[PDB]
């Protein structure tokens, strides 16, 4: 068919097949869809931006896709969510392997979004410690109700996962509410064999 | 003191650990029950590693049911992604079948026994998969898994070359043998172990046609030259120096520059995998495998009884704008320092100044 | 290399061999035969032999061998594997390593 | 008889080069084929091997 | 197999096609050549 | 850090100034590497070292 008037939908399963997962996005929601399902301020994003770089991720305009990362709210998100998108792109490009340059420059804007994301956590943990914490940890209300991690270990980004903010939190997690950390491998199996041992082990306060 | 031992307990590190011990038990009970004579019934070791399969299958089971997403058919495609799982499926199932050979009398005990065999093969394997929590040892593993590829494609050259001088041996010694299925294994057996060391020095040219002496003295009339079969030493020796110097060394060139591209990633693909680690054994419950009935039974108690009659962070709304701000004059201060390093930069000073 | 040898010792030792009592002696059964394998000599008198056949001795007389205990022709074939991953992948792996950090030094 | 023995030498090395052509034939992959390249290049380097 | 056949005028339509080809790379090489450091630094010398 | 080179630019025996300001800085980067807290300051303690030494 010429498949006219493409409905969002469509785009939406577009988001949910090249995200992965269970990125459930908010067209393909029921609540959103009843409303797409009425109209054949209600009809307003109180996000513009976060759609605008979709379709300009989807449709190939780079310069458009910084340009709203440049405004707007939630940029380390957004830049997580285009580099998956990006790269996505790119492997299906690989995978139908049509003219290799769009490959090239998709592979090229997903190490750009990548990158753009690595620099604002590098210049997120130079301001302020706690508050990048929090940045990197709380929930995503406009993206499934994930987290920036979760989007990041979805985008396969290997280097900013390697940073030390992630890695420092991946730390504190493992760890978990014990905090003796004094040869902690030997000192864990001395705390499983032998089960009275845990009293000498130091615990964080609430 | 009990929330003492809550915390501990609940902590993923300690998860881990109590994990790999009882993973390290039940690999050695695995090894006594397969060294070790099996009876009409089943002993205690072997009822120790049927619970353990029976219980790690049901664990299995449940994450199923619990997964992220929430169509059925999408639960075991995001499970059917990790290699690991599949394999770990197929073992478990494996074990079931050879379970239910062992279970029943002569000669399915045996087969059951072979079963036992290649499932140890398996769990040894997961061994070296579980050792990947170390940062040496886990880009070991990801190196193996990289240079598997070039294992393959030395497996199609060697097999071609191999084979072919298989085929020759095979067909210059041996013209007077009947269709046997005897013959492809003939074809791949001798050629085979002449890479490792021993080239089978007395099955090599020997002397035909010639009454050669014996023990005690006695010329007896060994059996002629049936062809001339000179040539099977010479393309011997062709195969022998080709096979061994020639592509060995190669794959000896390949390891070298696969290990200069994946020396550079080194710790980073550690530290990507160090979050589904972190993952895994924090969704996992607190007791380990033997014992997971114990945690299963409380928690279906717990969610009929209590219910039926991790990183993510909940922020509030204030919260949420002091984030949102941070973030405004992060990406601001990291777009002014971009544009300071570019107009601070060699070539800019050079245009401006030539202009 | 220690996991993947004996992970073929206990194979070989539980396939070949159902019928001995506990021993001490079933430990140096895996550990003895597979190191062997790495450095040259690789036991061809004792890989497959001819079982459930009456082979013929010196004196032309067909003694009749022991039968096949279970299905015995799976340890040739992880022998092979073993062979092949042991020597090939883990030496050259550790030829690239020896490489670069002989690059280091 | 003799020569049909013979024959079957010729049999014999005929097999050998039709496994090779089997292996140029394998260079259509983009992994393989550049394996064969390499090959023929330490061709040379095996032949002063094969002279010391 | 690959020769394809080509009338007179797109043969002519071909070969203007590749004079404004080689006029433009020929220009964008003149234009990368000012734009080095090195001929910057040597015109602003003179 | 800057305090440190500039007492070290004032007064005598600079050298042993610098070896033993060296040896301060590897200690601590090694403490600091043996505690493992936030990897940066390991980092700039190791550079801290070498750049006195
Ligand atoms: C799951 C991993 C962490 C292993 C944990 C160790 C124990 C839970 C198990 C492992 C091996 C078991 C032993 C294996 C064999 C025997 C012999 C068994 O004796 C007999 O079978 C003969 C006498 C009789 O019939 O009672 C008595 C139990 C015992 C000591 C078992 C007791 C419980 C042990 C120590
Ligand atoms: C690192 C931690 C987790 C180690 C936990 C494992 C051990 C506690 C287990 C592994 C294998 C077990 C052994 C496997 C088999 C036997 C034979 C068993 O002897 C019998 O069953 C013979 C009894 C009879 O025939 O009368 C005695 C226990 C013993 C040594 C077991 C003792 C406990 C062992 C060492
Ligand atoms: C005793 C003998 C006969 C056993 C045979 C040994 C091989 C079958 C083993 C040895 C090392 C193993 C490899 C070690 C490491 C890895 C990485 C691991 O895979 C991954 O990390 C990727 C999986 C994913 O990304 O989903 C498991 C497969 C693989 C290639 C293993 C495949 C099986 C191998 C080649
Ligand atoms: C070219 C490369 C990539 C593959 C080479 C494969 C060969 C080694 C295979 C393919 C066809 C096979 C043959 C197909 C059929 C038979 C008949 C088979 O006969 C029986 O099993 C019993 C027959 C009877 O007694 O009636 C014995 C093996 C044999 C000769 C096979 C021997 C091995 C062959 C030559
Ligand atoms: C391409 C790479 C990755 C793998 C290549 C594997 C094959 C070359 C192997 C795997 C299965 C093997 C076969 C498995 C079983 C047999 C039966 C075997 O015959 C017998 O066991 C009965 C007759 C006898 O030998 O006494 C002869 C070899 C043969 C055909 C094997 C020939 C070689 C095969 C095809
Ligand atoms: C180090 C590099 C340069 C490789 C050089 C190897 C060859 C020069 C040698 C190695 C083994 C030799 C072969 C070993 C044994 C024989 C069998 C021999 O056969 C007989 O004498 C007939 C016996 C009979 O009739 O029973 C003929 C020479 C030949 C092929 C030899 C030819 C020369 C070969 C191939
Ligand atoms: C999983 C990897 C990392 C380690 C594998 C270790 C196994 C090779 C060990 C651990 C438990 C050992 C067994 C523990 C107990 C015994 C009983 C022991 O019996 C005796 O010494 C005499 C008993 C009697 O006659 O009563 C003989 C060795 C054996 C089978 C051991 C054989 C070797 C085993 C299987
Ligand atoms: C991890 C790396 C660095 C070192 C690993 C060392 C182990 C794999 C070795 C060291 C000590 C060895 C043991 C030393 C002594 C014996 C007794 C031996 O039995 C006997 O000597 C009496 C029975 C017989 O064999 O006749 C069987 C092997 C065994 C258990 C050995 C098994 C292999 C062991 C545990
Ligand atoms: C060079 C690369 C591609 C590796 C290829 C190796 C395999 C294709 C070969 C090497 C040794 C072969 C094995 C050597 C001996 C046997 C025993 C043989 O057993 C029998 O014939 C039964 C004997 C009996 O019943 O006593 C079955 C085939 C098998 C497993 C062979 C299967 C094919 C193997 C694994």
């Amino acid at each position: 068919p010429p498949d006219y008037r493409i409905s969002l939908i469509d785009i939406g399963l577009v988001i949910e097949y090249l995200m992965g997962g269970a990125y459930r996005c908010n067209y393909t929601r029921k609540r959103f869809r009843t409303l797409y399902h009425n109209l054949f301020e209600i009809n307003h994003f109180p996000f513009p931006f976060h759609e605008l770089m979709v379709w300009a991720v989807l449709m190939k305009r780079q310069k458009m896709a910084l340009f709203f990362w440049q405004h707007g709210e939630e940029a380390m998100a957004k830049a997580l969510v285009a580099c998956k998108l990006c790269k996505a792109m790119a492997h299906e490009a690989s995978e139908n392997d049509m003219v290799d340059d769009i490959s090239q420059e998709l592979n090229h804007n997903s190490r750009d979004f990548g990158q753009l994301a690595v620099e604002l956590l590098d210049q997120s943990y130079k301001q302020d410690e706690q508050l990048a914490m929090k940045l990197l940890t709380y929930e995503l209300k406009n993206w499934s109700n994930a987290t920036c991690l979760q989007l990041a270990v979805a985008a396969k980004h290997r280097d900013f996962i390697a940073h030390t903010c992630s890695q420092m939190l991946l730390t504190d997690m493992w760890m978990g509410r014990l905090r003796m950390r004094k040869n902690s491998g030997l000192k864990v199996i001395l705390g499983i064999l032998l089960p009275p041992s845990i009293l000498s082990l130091e615990f964080k306060n609430k | 003191l009990g929330r003492k031992i809550y915390e501990f307990y609940n902590a993923p590190i300690v998860k881990f650990w109590f994990y790999t011990l009882a993973y390290i038990g039940y690999l050695m009970l695995f090894n006594y029950i397969v060294l070790v004579k099996m009876e009409r019934w089943p002993s205690t070791q072997e009822w120790i590693v049927i619970s353990y399969i029976f219980t790690l299958g049901i664990e299995k089971m449940r994450e199923i049911l619990m997964s992220e997403p929430g169509k059925l058919l999408q639960k075991v495609k995001v499970w059917l992604q990790e290699y690991w799982n599949v394999t770990d499926l197929i073992a478990i199932l494996l074990f079931s079948v050879g379970m239910i050979l062992r279970l029943q009398d002569q000669p399915f005990r045996s087969d059951g026994r072979v079963i036992y065999c290649v499932n140890i093969i398996y769990w040894y394997i997961r061994l070296l998969d579980i050792f990947g929590v170390n940062k040496y040892l886990g880009p070991y593993v990801m190196m193996i898994g990289k240079m598997m590829i070039d294992m393959m494609y030395f497996v199609i050259i060697m097999l071609v070359v191999l084979m072919s001088f298989g085929v020759a041996r095979q067909a210059i010694l041996f013209p007077n043998e009947e269709p046997s299925w005897k013959l492809a294994k003939n074809i791949f057996y001798m050629p085979y172990w002449m890479i490792y060391g021993e080239v089978f020095a007395d099955q090599i040219d020997p002397p035909c046609g010639q009454n050669e002496t014996r023990e005690d003295g006695k010329i007896i009339q060994l059996p002629p030259c049936k062809t001339g079969a000179w040539i099977v030493p010479a393309i011997m020796a062709c195969y022998l120096l080709v096979a061994n110097i020639l592509l060995v060394n190669l794959l000896i060139a390949v390891f070298n520059n696969t290990f200069f591209e994946v020396k550079s990633i080194s710790n980073q693909v550690w530290k990507f995998q160090r979050y589904q680690l972190i993952m895994t054994f924090h969704e996992r419950p607190v007791l380990p495998p033997p014992l997971i009935i114990f945690s299963h039974m409380t928690m279906i108690f717990q969610h009929l009884c209590c219910r039926w009659r991790g990183l993510k962070l909940f922020i509030t709304d204030d919260e949420l704008k002091k984030v949102h701000d941070f973030e405004e004059q992060c990406i601001e201060e990291y777009f002014r320092e971009k544009d300071d390093r570019f107009n601070s930069s060699n070539d800019e000073r050079i245009r401006v100044t030539s202009e």
